[PDB]
């Protein structure tokens, strides 16, 4: 009840500054019984969000001192049992997990500078179940991008983390509408396929590239910088004729630049792939479509 | 689906007829409006009240409905 | 002091051209 | 009330009535109309004619008990 | 001494505005006076093409002719069954329009309104995503199917309790693709004739053969699908022949190209098992009663334009509810607001919502037979 969670939520904040987690063992059937009650709209969702919040104060006590992770797996053992008793059938009692687990990845944001890999990956093997099972979120999907990116940064990318992104590419493209950050995650597996050195897997994930259209409007210069990853798709391994739009996007990035060297290799890389591209109707006209620049005729190799 | 005046020779759409009167409907419109005050309705006065609250006030004041902001009946 | 003279000849040309706007209007409208 | 049977019944009428609902409501929904229907009985009517916005109210009229008989008489 | 410049300038601009307005309509009336020379062309149709310039056509109000085109009328595009406009006197072919339209199709195709997208619905993300896979993909990219090689599927059937928002989901699709929606109530087909129903079916399927990315939606199929029992009746044999117009003409000889068929019924039991084979309709997807974030999130879409306060206990409604569709939450919010009109609470109080729960959950007494599970 509201007063029944007001007396536990208001009456159990004092004991965290002094006591060991025995009042937390005097909260496991208290959060279990308050969740079995579970006021169906905004009451004990928010009261249990307060009680999981003071549980994260007990995480500042217990899971910030020794990092035992047995205290953690008991805490997500009662989160396991607390996700077990009530259905949550698109039922809306969920802020007990929202800012609780959002503060857990806030804690992991305070852990990656301090923690070793084993208890934080036990936290990750908890929250894989918690978020892929408990009503898939949006912002712990981007914290999923940084937590499986944290598993990448464990060994700085390999075939196993290439599998860890290949299992998480297109799962949450249709549940949560998104245009920016998972698009900044879809650029991440291409170096997880160049470290593998697999051009055809680079073209399978390039089939994953062109399922994300309307690249524009996302931020100011998101995609002008992303075009470096669009040109890394087939840069040195690319063909001679399938590279026209590929060796177009080399040039639109220093179009902002008033430089005369990297914008100059934008010119020379927008003109010397005609030497790549064989006899073409698209050759003999685009050599005069791109002709008209002021700095282009100022190369004797362009005269050549 | 309109009655129009068309030249016999040029076959040009000349004018629109003001004679689209629609048989039976325009005859279905009761133009006499016989009188019946509410003194004749004896026994259904609560139905007069819910009748007026349902029907008569949407004709007069939808601001009575949509300053509250839902719908009319 | 000659802009009023050129705009004035353009105003008599506006009366003649408006008479031909009522001749292009009215006189054609007759037929 | 519609049927699933053969050599009997009407599949027409309801075209006029779902065209009534069709032209009236939904297609440029404007609150410039009041639908007033007075059926003798209800049990013949379709359930798709009375739902929530077709006819919102179900106003029954009971028997004139004593004094509405003397009154209307 | 400069008032004469504006004194002739304003009169010159006034006579210029009246000159442009009067002489402009004089020029439009001159175009009408030239249009007095313009001739009403003849409505006809091509019976068949005989030679390169001999065209067997027929006057629409009578006799038959053989004439030719103007100079540049693209005679190859004249195919028998098209409509032409002819000269009046010389009677040779002047133009061709579309073909024909049969405007019973008009009053239900462009009748379709635009909607809010699938944010309006909730708790159907499996249906949104997988039904999105079976519908939206071969118009966005049918070549991933062709990278595989395999032909994309054709259509599906939604079921469950009636009024759970099958029509509402179809309107969400009507908001999503926004292109070519041909949505038929699919019981107004049998007027009193036999093949008139079929002829409307052929005309709709020919219009669907015309436009490439056509979308079909049908509802209440049981008045037009039916079941073939032993023939002893005399009015749903018409539904058997019309049903066979569906049996052929969902397949035909030519498959339909980008013509999706979205089917929704209330009882999918009494339909023909000949229809129930896949390929025609790929899958029967169940739509349930609304869950608690469907009642709630759909209720909060319905709680949008409401002059409420910090009072609204929604679980009084939802936990005092027991499964209520989007129009039933229109009933809850609407008639709760009607209790807000009661005693003229210009604001919105929560206690009227529980009153709406009393009235509607009270009014569930007249309704039974809650399910129809196909196949
Ligand atoms: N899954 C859903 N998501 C969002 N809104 C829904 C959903 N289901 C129903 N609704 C709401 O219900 C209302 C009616 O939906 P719809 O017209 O599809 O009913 P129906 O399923 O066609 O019912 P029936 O076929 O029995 O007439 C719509 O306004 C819609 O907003």
């Amino acid at each position: 009840m509201a007063d029944g969670g007001s007396e536990r939520a208001d009456g159990r904040i004092v004991k965290m500054e002094v006591d060991y987690s025995a009042t937390v063992d005097q909260r496991l059937p208290e959060c279990a019984k308050l969740a079995k009650e579970g006021r169906l709209q905004e009451v004990i969702e928010t009261l249990l969000s307060l009680e999981k919040q003071t549980r994260t104060a007990s995480d500042m006590v217990s899971t910030s001192r020794i990092l035992v992770a047995v205290v953690k797996m008991c805490y997500e053992a009662k989160e396991w049992d607390l996700l077990n008793e009530n259905i949550m059938l698109l039922s809306k009692r969920r802020s007990q997990l929202k800012q609780a687990v959002a503060k857990m990845v806030q804690q992991c944001c305070t852990y990656v500078e301090e923690i070793t890999d084993l208890p934080i990956k036990l936290r990750l093997i908890d929250t894989l179940r918690m978020v892929t099972e408990g009503k898939i979120y949006v912002e712990i999907e981007r914290a999923r991008l940084t937590k499986t990116l944290a598993t990448i940064k464990e060994q700085n990318g390999d075939v196993k983390e290439a599998a860890s992104i290949l299992q998480e590419l297109q799962v949450e493209t249709y549940g949560s509408m998104e245009k920016k950050e998972r698009v900044e995650f879809i650029l991440e597996q291409m170096r997880l396929c160049l470290a593998v050195k697999d051009y055809i897997r680079t073209q399978i994930i390039s089939k994953k590239i062109n399922t994300k259209f309307f690249q524009e409007e996302n931020t100011e210069k998101l995609k002008l910088k992303y075009y470096n990853l669009m040109i890394q798709l087939d840069q040195h391994e690319g063909s001679y004729l399938s590279i026209c739009k590929h060796y177009r996007a080399i040039y639109d990035t220093p179009c902002i630049q008033a430089e005369s060297e990297k914008w100059q290799q934008a010119l020379k890389s927008v003109v010397l792939y005609v030497i790549l591209a064989p006899f073409d109707n698209e050759q003999s006209d685009l050599v005069h479509r791109i002709s008209g620049d002021k700095k282009l005729e100022e190369i004797p190799k362009y005269k050549d | 689906g309109d009655l129009v005046g068309v030249n016999k020779d040029s076959y040009l759409i000349l004018e629109t007829l003001p004679t689209e009167y629609d048989s039976r409907v325009k005859a279905m419109e009761v133009d006499e409006r016989p009188t019946e005050q509410y003194s004749d309705i004896g026994g259904l006065d609560k139905q007069i009240q819910e009748l007026v609250e349902a029907i008569v006030l949407p004709m007069n004041h939808k601001e009575k409905f949509e300053n509250l902001g839902i719908q009319p009946p | 002091r000659t802009r009023l003279l050129d705009s004035e000849i353009k105003i008599m040309k506006s009366e003649v051209l408006r008479v031909t706007h009522e001749l292009q209007a009215m006189k054609d409208k007759i037929k | 009330k519609r049927f699933d049977s053969e050599k009997a019944g009407d599949r027409e009428v309801q075209r006029t009535m779902l065209e009534l609902l069709n032209q009236l409501d939904g297609f440029q929904p404007n609150t410039q109309v009041k639908v007033i229907a007075a059926t003798n009985r209800v049990d013949i009517l379709d359930p798709a004619l009375l739902r929530s916005g077709r006819l919102d109210r179900k106003i029954e009229f009971p028997m004139p008990n004593e004094e509405a008989r003397a009154r209307i008489m | 001494k400069l008032l004469e410049h504006k004194e002739i300038d304003g009169r010159l601009k006034e006579l210029r505005e009246q000159l442009k307005e009067l002489t402009k309509q004089y020029e439009k009336s001159e175009n009408d006076l030239k249009a007095l020379q313009s001739v009403g062309q003849i409505v006809g149709e091509v019976l068949k093409q005989l030679t390169e310039e001999k065209f067997i056509v027929k006057a629409t109000n009578g006799p038959r002719y053989v004439v030719g085109c103007r100079r540049q009328l693209d005679k190859s595009k004249l195919k028998p069954g098209t409509r032409v406009a002819l000269d009046m006197t010389t009677l040779t072919i002047m133009r061709y329009l579309p073909r024909e339209v049969d405007p019973l199709v008009y009053n239900m195709s462009h009748e379709d309104p635009g909607n809010v997208s699938y944010s309006e619905i909730g708790g159907l993300s499996e249906q949104i995503r997988e039904l999105r896979e079976v519908i939206e993909l071969p118009l966005t990219n049918p070549e991933l199917f062709q990278r595989v090689g395999i032909i994309p599927p054709k259509g599906c059937l939604l079921y469950g309790p009636p009024g759970t928002g099958k029509t509402l989901l179809a309107r969400a699709v009507a908001s999503q693709l926004d292109c070519n929606f041909l949505k038929v109530v699919s019981s107004s087909i049998v007027d009193k004739y036999i093949g008139e129903s079929a002829r409307l079916i052929r005309e709709m399927f020919n219009y669907a053969r015309d436009h490439q990315p056509c979308i079909i939606f049908m509802d209440e199929i049981d008045a037009i699908g039916g079941r073939r029992f032993s023939e002893g009746t005399s009015a749903d044999r018409e539904i058997q022949r019309t049903l066979m117009e569906l049996l052929n003409q969902m397949d035909g000889f030519d498959t339909l190209h980008r013509v999706k068929m979205i089917m929704a019924t209330n009882r999918p039991d009494t339909l023909d098992p000949a229809l129930l084979r896949p390929g025609r309709l790929d899958r029967k997807i169940h739509i349930d009663l609304p869950n608690e974030q469907a009642r709630l999130d759909i209720l909060k879409i319905h709680a949008g334009p409401i002059t409420k306060h910090g009072e609204i206990d929604y679980e009084a409604i939802v936990k005092l509810s027991d499964g209520f569709n989007g129009a039933d939450l229109r009933n809850v919010c609407t008639e709760a607001g009607m209790f807000a009109i009661r005693a003229d609470h210009d604001f919105v109080v929560q206690e009227d919502f529980m009153k709406a729960v009393r009235k509607v959950a009270d009014s569930k007494k007249l309704e039974s037979k809650l399910d129809y599970k196909p196949v």
